[PDB]
């Protein structure tokens, strides 16, 4: 109802975000396997379409290399950290929307 | 196009040939 | 964690290797003097899995 | 979706070790005339494989010995030398297995480090 | 009674994870003794037959060793720290479950 | 099965053979 | 039971400590060449057990190493036996070399384990 | 946004790398010969450029040949010889791929350490948000 | 009132912030060249100002280039050399750039903990009753 | 007598003489 519809748009945020953090945990363990593409997601229209199983799609490989894999290791390391503020963030955010509406109640 | 950004089709597969066939 | 105990595992053995050739070297003029020879052998050891 | 973290970090880190124990074997048997049964020490390497049951961690598959042809040497005062003469020696890469060591001692520092940061997370979630 | 049964779920969950992570600490501290064998237990069909005096299994080695110590390192690790982390978070379970039981009272 | 999995019954004693009888 | 962890890691940091102790001794005298009374050093071991299903682990006691010892040719010495061959240490340097690195990680391995656990049971004292 | 930086540090520590690599292969084909299809090796270098998106990241549009003339080497014996019997070696400045790689090396060690700093200013960042 | 607080400490945190990305573009582009259309690079620097509305915030006025002298290397192996073979290179200083990037996060700290501060102060005195 | 345990009785000085009398 109104309580969940106040907060869907956040929980499934949090969702996407932890999802996107498997994905990239997975794709920096592989960083070795040759023949493996490198593997996302497309946050902004994921959400859109969550809150209107998951899509995901290859990287544009940085480098060419033999063996055939296609990560790159700084690259990994960025997404990663960008994903794991933001993701603290979203928390954030829901907890201190969850703090003023039980405050609301004295 | 630019490296980094998001495809919806893996790249082919690299090779690296000795001699030209 | 164990692949530290093959390791000094080989040092100690090419120390030893080492020893088998100084003593080799060190009678270089005794008479009718037979010289010792040296090898590696390759022991796997069979567990269970990879 | 947040507890398949350690599972693909914990089989990344076990696929490293076993790649460096690999290595480090090829490096104390680079020259190993012979073996128990006689045969000469061949080379040997893991084989990665993608562990998804979709995306997931590393898994090794098997063990396979290296197909390049093994060295051969001159040596007719050997009982292991064949009617040529020709005593067999392992092929082993030594930079190959250096930087094998190099390449999994970065990529376990990586995993340590990324569930590191997992785990904080997850210990911070439970604030809400 | 009631009460009993609908905390003593929770409270055997928080038991089983206790003896767990007992038994990782002891194969942790004789990792280095030869002719060991590596311990665990099945959490999740433990806890079911509790809830319908505890048995242990060997765990799978890994890679031979030649003093017959089986107890592996990584994956014991993660082991520990996911159980450290289930633990913590049965512990909040419950604790959040009593607050809101006694706060009615209020 | 797969290593780090659980099973009921202990694993085998482990040998390194100098010769092979 | 959770307080039987501080017990178990007791165990093994009094283990490792005697193991390193073992250790630092026979480096000491991996060159000793008589004890007080002639008696050549040995190289000493250590015992490992579980305290038992299974618990910590404990020095069971400490044992001389059965290895022929690495006698050198020194004839004008009292010590030396008939044929002038005094007894020196069977001690190596790798092997103690590794088994202090060893003996360090372990303890300091049981150093976390115990400050987790500690940590995890002081947030138990807290439950609601 | 407060989040371009992680974008500018991620394209520089990119551009870099790729600098490194260029140069760990022209160092390894110093003195290599007939390539593929015969046709000599050149070296080759990377150009650096800013994406005006004002400040912004940096970018590598194409890798560029080297337009010094190639090592001429007067060797008859080798079926590359020209009617004047030359050889084409390619032209590799050691010192100058050796400058190189210490300038990248230093360069990531300086934005990573950038990253770091901005990393921790971010996390001290949300305390305020409770 | 107390809450005008808020909007200085959030002027000064956008001033930094600011501040920061032009420091870390700076040490970024340090050996770019060859900027768009072919103009080079240029170190960029920031202006504080107060916006005064007596004393109050810090806003930034707007990005000046330095004027600095611009370096200049001898490769006339390259299309971009000039008549005398001097490639362009930009007047960056990375140990300038590192110390304002070490200021601005020191500033940065400090300004979100006087916000702080002044969040509990007035809850403080929300809760005064 | 275990090693860690309580007892009533202290233990008695060490030493180490460098040659038995």
């Amino acid at each position: 109802d109104r309580l969940d519809a106040a907060l869907r748009f956040q929980q499934e945020a949090l969702n996407l975000r932890a999802q996107r953090q498997e994905i990239l945990a997975a794709n920096i363990a592989n960083a070795d396997t040759p023949g493996y593409q490198a593997r996302d997601i497309d946050f902004a229209s994921e959400l859109k379409k969550v809150m209107v199983a998951v899509d995901l799609l290859y990287r544009v490989p940085d480098q060419p290399s033999l063996d055939g894999n296609t990560v790159d290791m700084d690259r990994e390391r960025t997404q990663f950290a960008d994903n794991s503020l933001k993701y603290q963030m979203g928390l954030t955010v829901l907890g201190s929307q969850l703090k003023g509406m039980m405050n609301v109640l004295q | 196009g630019v490296p980094g950004a998001l495809s919806n089709q893996p790249a082919p597969p690299n090779e690296a040939p000795i001699a030209t066939p | 964690d164990h692949a530290i105990y093959t390791a000094m595992g080989a040092a100690s053995q090419t120390l030893n290797q080492q020893a088998v050739t100084a003593s080799n070297l060190a009678n270089a003029s005794t008479p009718g003097f037979r010289a010792q020879l040296n090898a590696l052998r390759a022991v796997p050891v069979d567990g269970l899995s990879l | 979706a947040l507890l398949n973290i350690f599972d693909i970090a914990g089989s990344a880190l076990a696929a490293q070790s076993k790649r460096l124990n690999v290595a480090a074997s090829n490096l104390a048997n680079a020259d190993s005339v012979t073996g128990p049964d006689g045969q000469p020490y061949r080379a040997k390497q893991v084989v990665f494989q993608v562990d998804a049951a979709a995306t997931g961690g590393v898994k090794v598959a098997s063990v396979i010995e290296s197909q390049a042809p093994e060295k051969l040497v001159y040596e007719p005062g050997n009982p292991l030398a064949d009617a040529n003469g020709y005593v067999k020696m392992p092929n082993v890469d030594v930079v190959g297995e250096m930087v094998n060591t190099m390449s999994a001692s970065r990529s376990y520092q990586a995993n340590i480090e990324v569930l590191n940061t997992v785990k904080s997370m997850m210990l911070k979630t439970l604030t809400l």
